[PDB]
């Protein structure tokens, strides 16, 4: 079901990223590696060849939107507000990170209010951890008492993608392919 | 202690103008988009306008040529200038904060102001007259008579008396003036010793009336 | 620009849904949001981004979205849910739209007969040469009542005015006023308001003798 994923009218916000179980389809990964409509196509712990040749119990396709200059954060061992607070790959990841520019789909004149990302967290995410919480974020020392006072904020932010933004600020659709053998990194058979 | 306190309401002759204010205090007002939303009595909320935390103003079609939204971030104040006011502009006007910082300007955040009532009519504002309603319980109260526009406040003993107090919604006479009663139910034995003062504030008239209510 | 049903209802414990229809300019391309409004009070956000809840909103509140429609589901309905619910959505015009609103009534609730208190005109109002009789009706459910005024066992509709809402008590309250001249108050031997509720009539009487 690579249609539901790559061609969806809409993608999830990065903080509330979507997960689709694939596992059981039939995937010519090599045709994806050739597109050149994909600005990005890094595989980890496996080459693009032999991407059909690895064994696993589960495969997942994760998908979301981030701005152009945040794509480099979707990779093992990265830092920043996306890898710390939104979508965290593990160091021993096996799978591929696909990305492409979606300015003509995800930007709106005036500003898109629909794509969100989390700005703050008390600690960094766990690999593949999903946080859809909206608790008030205490930035300073005085606790918030359930109210967004002086140092106390809703923890989410909007990208406001505009067609005219610079390319580092334009939206990119991202699909992470993940290969698991019993919660361990899949290898080649 | 996040406050939004808005003012400027009252009665305006049709066609003339009016300026609403909304003073914020408990937070970094400079960092948030602000909204205005109206509600006519008994009818749905109508979005009016938003202003970004700096220069990006969106307006509802129903007001687009007559209303202008303003901020003064160094005074922590939101403004709404209204022009060519029409009878259908009569509503309660709320200000309200965007859901989040900066760009999360929409949706609105459930941090709203008190609301202030704008009345567009040729009618002139009138203060109420206040009459006592003298009394195992007894009822006693105050009749709050012939005021315009809404609203009036009513307290008992400067707010020291709460049990048994029921202020009723106002009635609209054919004169166009309103009338209202506030009633308090008391044990019948108290009337010999303790005393009951109703306190009526009509801030449109800027009149405060107090009436002792005694047994016959 | 967004249409909601004007009314919904349910019994405590049921699941009630509220629908919202829109257009391509709004629901079709932007997320939908839901607000709870208690009488005359500022609304509260309870759903953003189609199905996300602000902190504090119970999970029995639930949002969904498909195409140009949106729906709000209230599981385990409680009396404190009695309110107005508004869907809201940005419009690509760069507007921002509230639907018409849906008033939700919580129906499972015991009938109660009204308490009626009738005040004569105060002597201080009579010294002002006006005269008002005041009938206060309290603690009744359901909220339909008929109020009738009698001058000397005769009905009078001349100077009467009435109301009808719910208060602190889910129980309903209303108030009725009869305007009179001082002479009319003196020249008749009694006045009554009779309050009819669920077929049963309760009446109070005042007279210038007392």
């Amino acid at each position: 079901p690579f249609g539901e994923v790559f061609n969806a009218t809409r993608f999830a916000s990065v903080y509330a990223w979507n997960r689709k179980r694939i596992s059981n389809c039939v995937a010519d990964y090599s045709v994806l590696y050739n597109s050149a409509s994909f600005s990005t196509f890094k595989c980890y712990g496996v080459s693009p060849t032999k991407l059909n040749d690895l064994c696993f119990t589960n495969v997942y396709a994760d998908s979301f939107v981030i701005r152009g200059d945040e794509v480099r954060q979707i990779a093992p061992g990265q830092t920043g507000k996306i890898a710390d607070y939104n979508y965290k790959l593990p160091d021993d990841f096996t799978g591929c990170v696909i990305a492409w520019n979606s300015n003509n789909l995800d930007s709106k004149v005036g500003g898109n209010y629909n794509y969100l990302y989390r700005l703050f967290r008390k600690s960094n995410l766990k690999p593949f951890e999903r946080d859809i919480s909206t608790e008030i974020y205490q930035a300073g020392s005085t606790p918030c008492n359930g109210v967004e006072g002086f140092n106390c904020y809703f923890p989410l932010q909007s990208y406001g993608f505009q067609p005219t933004n610079g390319v580092g600020y334009q939206p990119y659709r991202v699909v992470v392919l993940s290969f698991e053998l019993l919660h361990a990194p899949a290898t080649v058979c | 202690q996040v406050q939004l306190v808005e003012s400027g309401g009252g009665v305006v002759q049709p066609g003339r103008s009016l300026r609403l204010s909304c003073a914020a205090s408990g937070f970094t007002f400079s960092s948030y988009a602000m909204h205005w939303v109206r509600q006519a009595p008994g009818k749905g909320l109508e979005w009016v306008a938003l202003i970004s935390y700096d220069g990006s103003n969106k307006y509802a079609d129903s007001v687009k040529g007559r209303f202008t939204i303003s901020r003064d971030n160094s005074k922590n104040t939101l403004y709404l200038q209204m022009n060519s006011l029409r009878a259908e502009d009569t509503a309660v006007y709320y200000c309200a904060r965007g859901l989040g910082l900066r760009f999360l300007e929409w949706p609105i955040s459930s941090y709203w102001g008190q609301g202030t009532l704008v009345t567009v009519s040729s009618a002139s504002t009138k203060g109420p007259s206040v009459f006592p309603l003298a009394p195992g319980t007894a009822a006693l109260g105050c009749l709050v008579k012939d005021y315009f526009p809404e609203p009036v406040t009513v307290s008992w003993n400067s707010g020291a008396l709460t049990s048994g107090v029921h202020t009723f919604p106002a009635v609209l006479q054919s004169s166009g003036l309103y009338s209202l009663s506030s009633v308090v139910t008391v044990p019948s034995s108290s009337l010999g010793t303790q005393t009951y003062i109703c306190n009526v504030n009509h801030k449109p008239s800027n009149t405060k009336v107090d009436k002792r209510v005694e047994p016959k | 620009v967004l249409t909601q049903p004007p009314s919904a209802s349910g019994t405590p414990g049921q699941r009630v849904t509220i629908s919202c229809s829109g257009s391509s300019s709004n629901i079709g391309s932007n997320t939908v949001n839901w607000y709870q409004q208690l009488p005359g009070t500022a609304p509260k956000l309870l759903i953003f981004s189609n199905n996300q809840r602000p902190s504090g909103v119970p999970d029995r509140f639930s949002g969904s979205k498909s195409g140009t429609s949106a729906s709000l589901a209230i599981s385990g309905l409680q009396s404190e849910d009695e309110a107005d619910y508004y869907c809201a959505a940005w419009d690509d015009s760069l507007k921002g739209v509230f639907g018409g609103g849906t008033k939700l009534t919580v129906l499972g609730q015991p009938k109660a007969a009204p308490s009626v208190t009738l005040f004569p005109p105060s002597s201080e109002e009579l010294q002002a040469n006006k005269a008002t009789l005041v009938c206060l009706i309290s603690d009744f459910y359901p909220g339909a009542v008929t109020v009738a005024w009698k001058a000397d066992s005769s009905p009078v509709k001349a100077g009467v005015e009435t109301t009808t809402p719910s208060k602190q008590s889910n129980k309903y309250a209303a108030s009725s006023y009869l305007s009179l001249t001082p002479e009319q108050w003196k020249s008749h031997r009694s006045y009554s308001c009779q309050v009819t509720h669920e077929g049963s009539t309760v009446e109070k009487t005042v007279a210038p003798t007392e």
